[PDB]
C-alpha cells in the first residue's frame, strides 16, 4: 500500500529545519524537549488526511512529503503583497493555490473546502487514513463523554491547542464498545445463516446417504461437548441429550448408512464448530490481545449480547469503571486490530499512564495482530523502544 | 540516546515483576528468543540487553561486560532476574595444549557464563554448521560442497583456534577478519594451508606478526582435543573464517564444472551478510538440540529463568 | 508539624481494600496497573484538605487515616434501611454525620452562602483543627487542563477549574490546588520587594550602629585590597541594580587615605559593614535564589531571572537569553512548566503543605526525569512528597523510599 516514507521542513514555525526518513512498518520517534516531535505528528495527520487547510495556520515556507510509490506533495507559503498564500504542488504537475484569509474566514464559519476536496479526490490523496492519538487523550475522553465525536472533540482541542491540530479520530471506548456489539450482532447473523445453508444441505446428504452402500460416537461426544460448553452458543445449546439419545439408539440396534449419516452429523457439527470459529476470529483474537494485559479482570461477551469485564468472583462491570491507563491500552491495541479502521497509526507518547511491562509488549502485540499498517509513535521512554532499537529515529532539527 | 542507565536500570529491575534476562548484544537477544520459544512458545521472560544500557563511565561505556558485572554485583540475590556473560579465554589454559578449567557452565548468584567462548561457541557442532550452510547455500553444486566441507570441518577448528589466538597474542582482535581472504584458502586432502599472500593492503609487520603467532601456536592446537578446540574459537572470528572456508571449498569442488559459475556462487556466498548467517545458524541449532547428544546449550541458564 | 503517615481503605468499590505505611520525607509510590493508586491520592487529599463531603461520591465501607501526632480519622460509609449515611469520627471522640442524599442535593446546587451542611463540615473541621496543613494536588492531566485554563486561577481562586474538572472525572475529585506559574511570578515579585524592604532596614540599621562605633571608637595595605575585593564582588552583583556606585566611593576613601592607628578601626568596621550587607543581601534573597538556582539548572538555553532598574521602580521577574531579551514566564514549554511548578511545590516559598504529585513523568525527557527528585528535595524544605509514578527514571536512587501498592481483592 501507500506509507510515508519522507517528511521535509523548511522554517517551520519560522524557526527550524528538519528532515526525517521513515521505515515502512514501524517508526520510534524520539528526541529532547521542544524537539519537534508533536508537530512533526501533526504534519503527518494533516498530509495524510488530505486536510490541507490546516496549513493556512502554521507558518513555514516548505513542506515535502514522499509516498512509497513516488508521489510527492510540496507545500509552499509564499508571501505576495502582504498576503499570504499557500501552494500546494504534486508530482503530476497539478497544483492549487488558496489564499490564507478565506480559510480563516472558512474556519470562522465553522465553498474553498469544496475545492479542496475536488483536487483531493481527483488525485486519489485519501487512499489511506491516519489515525491521530494526541498526548492529552485522557482528558479528551473525559470530556467527550459527559463521527460527530470527532467533529466535537476536533472543534474543542483546535480550540485550545490551536488551529493546525488535525482532526481527532481515535476509538473512543464507546466506539470500541459501539463496534463490537456490531461484531457480535453480525457474528450471530452469520451463524444463523450458516446453520440455515447446512440444514438444507444436510439433508441432500443424508439423501445420498441412503442410496450408498465406536470411535465415530466418541468423536461426536467431544465435539458436542466443545459446542455445549460454548460461549458463543446460548441458544439451542442440548447436543449432549441428543447425542445421548443418538448412542442409546445406536446400542439398541452393520448398516453401511448408519455409518455414512454418523460421518455426516460428525462434518456437520465440526464444520458448524469451524464456521463458529471463523465468525468470532477478529473479536476472540482483540480479546485474547487485550487479556493478556489485564490482571484481575478478563474483557468477554455474554448473552441480548452484553460486552463488559468479568472479575474472577463472576461479576459485571461496564467499559467506563476501567482505569486511565487500561483505557488507553485498549484504545491502542484497537487501532491496530483488524477490526479497526485500516490507517497509519500516529501516537504521541504512548507511555502515558502505562506501566513498564505493559511497555515492553505494547509494540510487540501491536505488531503481532498483522495489520500489515504503519505505526508512528513518538515517546520519551526507553521501555516503548526496547526490542526495537534497529527502527528508532533521532531527531535533531537544525535551528535557526 | 533515549535509553536507561545503570541506576534507572535497577529501578526497573525493582519496579518489573517479569522474569528477564541481560545479555550482552541484539544478536545475543534474538538467539536466545528462539531458544526459550523453542521449549515454551507462549514463555513470558522479557530479555534486556547491555548494548542497550547508558554508561556515565567512559572505559564503562563501551565494556558490555562491565555493565552486566556492575549490574549483578548491585542487584546480587535477587530472585527475578538472570545474567549472561561471554567466557572469552577466561579458565582457559595455554600449557602447550589448549585446556578447559571448568568443562561445564559458570554459575554465580543468577550470572551464567558460556560455555564456549561466547553464544556463537554453540553453533560449532558440524552438523548444524552442515545443516544451515546446504540450507543457506547458492544451490548450484551443495552436494558435493558439503560433502567436501564435511570432510574439512574436522581439522579445520584448529586452524580457526589457531587464528584466534595467533589474533589475540597480538592483540589485533579485528585483523584476521579483514587480512585473510578466501582466495587465499587452499583445499588440499582433508586440510588447508592459508598461503601468506605477497600483497596485502595492511602492513606487511602485522601479517607478519600473524603468521609467526600462527605458526607458533598451530602444532599446540593439533596436539589439542578436538571438543575443546571447537569451544575456544571467536564467535565473530569462527562465523566468518567459516564463510571463507565454504567459498573456497565450494569453488574448489566446482571450478572444474564451470570456473565462472563456481567462482559467482563463492563470491556470493562471501558476500551474504554475516546476520543471514547467524540467524541460518540458529535455527539449525534450535532443531538440532535434543536430537543429538552433541549439542550443547545453557541448561543451567534455562533452568533458573 | 503533622504529616500523613497510615491510609487503611476498606472495600473500595466493594471490591478490594489497601493498607500503605508512609514515610514523612518522601513517599514514591508505584504498582500495577488499576491497583488503586490515583485513588489513594484522591482520598489523601479529601483528607487532609478535610473535605470530607467528597466522600458522599465514593463507594466504601471504612476509609482510616492515621497522623504523625497521633490523630486518626475514621470515615465510615453505612446504608440504614437503604438510606445511606457518611459518618466521621476522629480520635478524640468528636464525630459528625450525615445524609449521602444531602451531599449530593448540596453539591448539584452549588452546580447551580454555604449551605447548613457545608457551614456544619466547616465548623466541625475548624473546631477540631482539621485543616492545619493543606495540601498540594498534582493532577495527571493537568497539561490539559493549564491548556483549557488559558483560553478562557491560583492555589486558593481555583473554583472553575475544579468544577470543570469534577465534571468530566466525577465529584470525588479533589480541588486543584496545584499553582500556576502566575501565582508563582507573582509571589516571586512579593518576595524579592519583601527583600527590598529588608535589605532597606538592614542598611539604616547598620548605618545607624556604624556611626555610633566609628564615633565612639575614634576618640592596612591588605585591608584596603580586602575592602576593594568586596566592593568588586558588590557591584557585580544583579541585587545592586539600584546603586552600583561601590566602586566611586572606594576609589574616593582610598584616594583620601593614600595622601597621608585611628584609621585602621574606620578600615576594619568599613570591612565589616561591607561583609554584613553583603550576608544579609545573600540572607534576604536565599530562597529566591536557591529556587533560581533549582530551576535553571534544568533549562537549556536560558534562564530564569530577575531584574532591577532605578528609570523604572518595578522589579522585573521572567526569562533571560544568554543573547541578552527578556520573556515572560509564559513561554514557556509544557514540560518546563511542569519543572516550574512542581520546583515551586518543593520550595521554601510555598505554602507549608503535604505535595501529591500523580505521575510526574507527564512530557518529561529522560534527562529532566533523573533529576527531578533530587533537584525537589536539595532544597531542604522539609516536606513530605507523595508521587504516584510508572516511570524508574523519576524514581532513580530512591529504593529504601519506595512503596509497593498491592490491593486485595475481597470476593462477594
Ligand atoms: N507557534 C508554535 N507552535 C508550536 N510550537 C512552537 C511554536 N513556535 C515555536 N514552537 C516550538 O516548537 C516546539 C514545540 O513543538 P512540539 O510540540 O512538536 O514539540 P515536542 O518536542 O513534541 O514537545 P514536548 O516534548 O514539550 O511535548 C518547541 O520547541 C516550541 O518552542
Ligand atoms: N466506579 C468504579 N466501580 C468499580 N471499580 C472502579 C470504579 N472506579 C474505579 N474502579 C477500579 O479502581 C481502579 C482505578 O483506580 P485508580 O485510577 O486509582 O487506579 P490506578 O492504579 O491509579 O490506575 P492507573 O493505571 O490508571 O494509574 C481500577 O481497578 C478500576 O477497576
Amino acid at each position: 500500500i501507500r506509507t510515508i516514507s519522507k517528511i521535509e521542513l523548511s522554517k517551520i514555525h519560522n524557526r527550524y529545519n528538519l528532515t526525517v526518513d521513515f521505515f515502512n512498518d514501524l517508526n520510534v520517534i524520539h528526541g529532547k524537549n521542544g524537539a519537534g516531535k508533536s508537530t512533526l505528528i501533526h504534519v503527518i495527520a494533516n498530509i495524510v488526511n488530505g486536510d490541507f487547510i490546516r496549513f493556512a495556520f502554521l507558518i513555514f515556507e516548505e513542506i515535502k512529503a514522499t509516498y512509497s510509490d513516488g508521489l510527492k506533495i510540496v507545500i509552499r507559503r509564499d508571501k505576495i503583497d502582504e498576503q499570504s498564500f499557500i501552494s500546494v504542488t504534486l508530482s503530476n504537475g497539478k497544483y492549487i493555490k488558496f489564499a490564507v484569509g478565506e480559510a480563516m474566514a472558512t474556519v470562522r464559519e465553522i465553498m474553498l473546502a469544496m475545492d479542496i476536496d475536488k483536487f483531493v479526490k481527483e488525485n486519489e490523496l485519501q487512499k489511506v487514513r491516519a489515525s491521530y492519538f494526541p498526548a492529552f487523550r485522557t482528558m479528551l475522553e473525559a470530556w467527550s463523554s459527559s463521527s460527530f465525536y470527532n467533529r466535537k472533540a476536533s472543534a474543542f482541542a483546535r480550540e485550545l491547542f490551536g488551529q493546525f491540530l488535525p482532526s481527532i479520530n481515535y476509538p473512543s471506548p464507546m466506539e470500541i464498545e459501539d463496534r463490537l456489539r456490531e461484531e457480535i450482532r453480525r457474528a450471530q447473523l452469520g451463524i444463523a445463516a450458516y446453520e440455515s445453508r447446512t440444514f438444507s444441505e444436510s439433508f441432500v446428504k443424508v439423501f445420498s446417504a441412503l442410496f450408498d452402500n465406536g470411535e465415530l460416537l466418541k468423536e461426536i461426544e467431544g465435539l458436542a461437548i466443545a459446542q455445549d460448553s460454548s460461549i458463543k452458543n446460548g441458544y439451542y445449546a442440548e447436543y449432549s441429550k441428543v447425542y445421548e439419545e443418538i448412542r442409546s439408539l445406536i446400542n439398541r440396534n452393520v448398516e453401511n448408512s448408519v455409518s455414512g449419516a454418523l460421518v455426516v452429523y460428525r462434518d456437520a457439527l465440526r464444520d458448524r464448530q469451524d464456521y463458529q470459529e471463523k465468525a468470532f476470529s477478529e473479536i476472540d483474537n482483540y480479546m485474547s490481545s487485550v487479556n493478556s494485559f489485564l490482571e484481575d479482570k478478563e474483557m468477554a461477551y455474554d448473552f441480548y449480547p452484553k460486552v463488559g469485564l468479568k472479575f474472577p468472583d463472576g461479576s459485571w462491570s461496564p467499559i467506563r469503571v476501567l482505569s486511565s491507563g487500561e483505557r488507553q491500552l485498549l484504545t491502542m491495541l484497537y487501532a491496530a486490530s483488524k477490526m479497526g479502521d485500516d490507517a497509519i497509526v500516529l501516537i504521541d507518547q504512548p507511555e502515558i499512564s502505562l506501566h513498564i511491562d505493559w511497555q515492553e509488549d505494547l509494540l510487540k502485540r501491536m505488531l503481532s495482530q498483522l495489520s500489515g499498517r504503519q505505526i508512528i509513535v513518538c515517546t520519551h521512554s526507553p521501555s516503548i523502544a526496547t526490542g526495537y532499537e534497529d527502527f528508532m529515529i533521532n531527531i535533531s532539527p537544525e535551528f535557526i | 540516546s533515549c535509553a536507561y542507565t545503570i541506576d534507572s536500570y535497577i529501578t526497573l529491575l525493582t519496579m518489573s515483576s517479569k522474569k528477564r534476562l541481560l545479555v550482552e548484544g541484539r544478536h545475543d537477544r534474538s538467539h536466545l528468543y528462539q531458544l526459550i520459544y523453542k521449549f515454551n512458545p507462549a514463555s513470558k521472560v522479557k530479555i534486556d540487553t547491555a548494548q542497550d544500557i547508558k554508561a556515565s563511565d567512559k572505559a564503562m561505556s563501551k565494556n558490555n561486560r562491565l555493565k552486566i558485572e556492575t549490574i549483578h554485583s548491585k542487584v546480587k540475590g535477587k530472585d527475578n532476574i538472570s545474567f549472561l556473560c561471554d567466557r572469552a579465554f577466561r579458565e582457559f589454559a595455554f600449557n602447550d595444549q589448549i585446556e578447559d578449567l571448568l568443562n561445564s557452565h559458570y554459575c554465580d548468584d543468577s550470572l551464567y557464563w558460556t560455555l564456549g567462548h561466547s553464544l556463537e561457541n554453540y553453533f560449532f557442532n558440524p552438523s548444524i554448521i552442515i545443516d544451515a550452510f546446504q540450507f543457506l547455500s547458492p544451490s548450484e553444486y551443495k552436494y558435493k560442497a558439503i560433502e567436501l566441507f564435511s570432510e574439512l570441518i574436522s581439522s579445520s577448528f584448529a586452524v580457526l583456534a589457531a587464528v584466534s589466538l595467533a589474533a589475540k597474542d597480538i592483540d589485533k582482535a579485528g585483523l584476521p577478519a579483514a587480512l585473510i581472504d578466501w582466495k587465499d584458502i587452499v583445499i588440499n586432502d582433508g586440510t588447508i594451508k592459508l598461503i601468506r599472500r605477497d600483497s596485502y593492503d595492511i602492513d606487511s609487520a602485522c601479517v607478519d606478526s600473524f603468521f609467526n603467532a600462527f605458526d607458533a601456536v598451530l602444532p599446540r592446537v593439533i596436539a589439542s582435543d578436538v571438543g575443546i578446540c571447537s569451544r575456544v574459537v571467536r564467535g565473530h572470528t569462527g562465523i566468518l573464517l567459516l564463510q571463507k572456508l565454504f567459498s573456497a571449498c565450494l569453488y574448489y569442488v566446482g571450478r572444474e564444472d564451470d570456473a565462472l559459475q563456481a567462482d559467482s556462487s563463492a563470491n556470493y556466498f562471501c558476500n551474504l551478510s554475516e546476520l543471514s548467517l547467524t540467524t541460518a545458524l540458529a535455527e539449525s541449532w534450535v532443531r538440532k538440540i535434543g536430537v543429538l547428544e552433541d549439542v550443547y546449550f545453557p541448561d543451567s541458564l534455562l533452568k533458573n529463568i
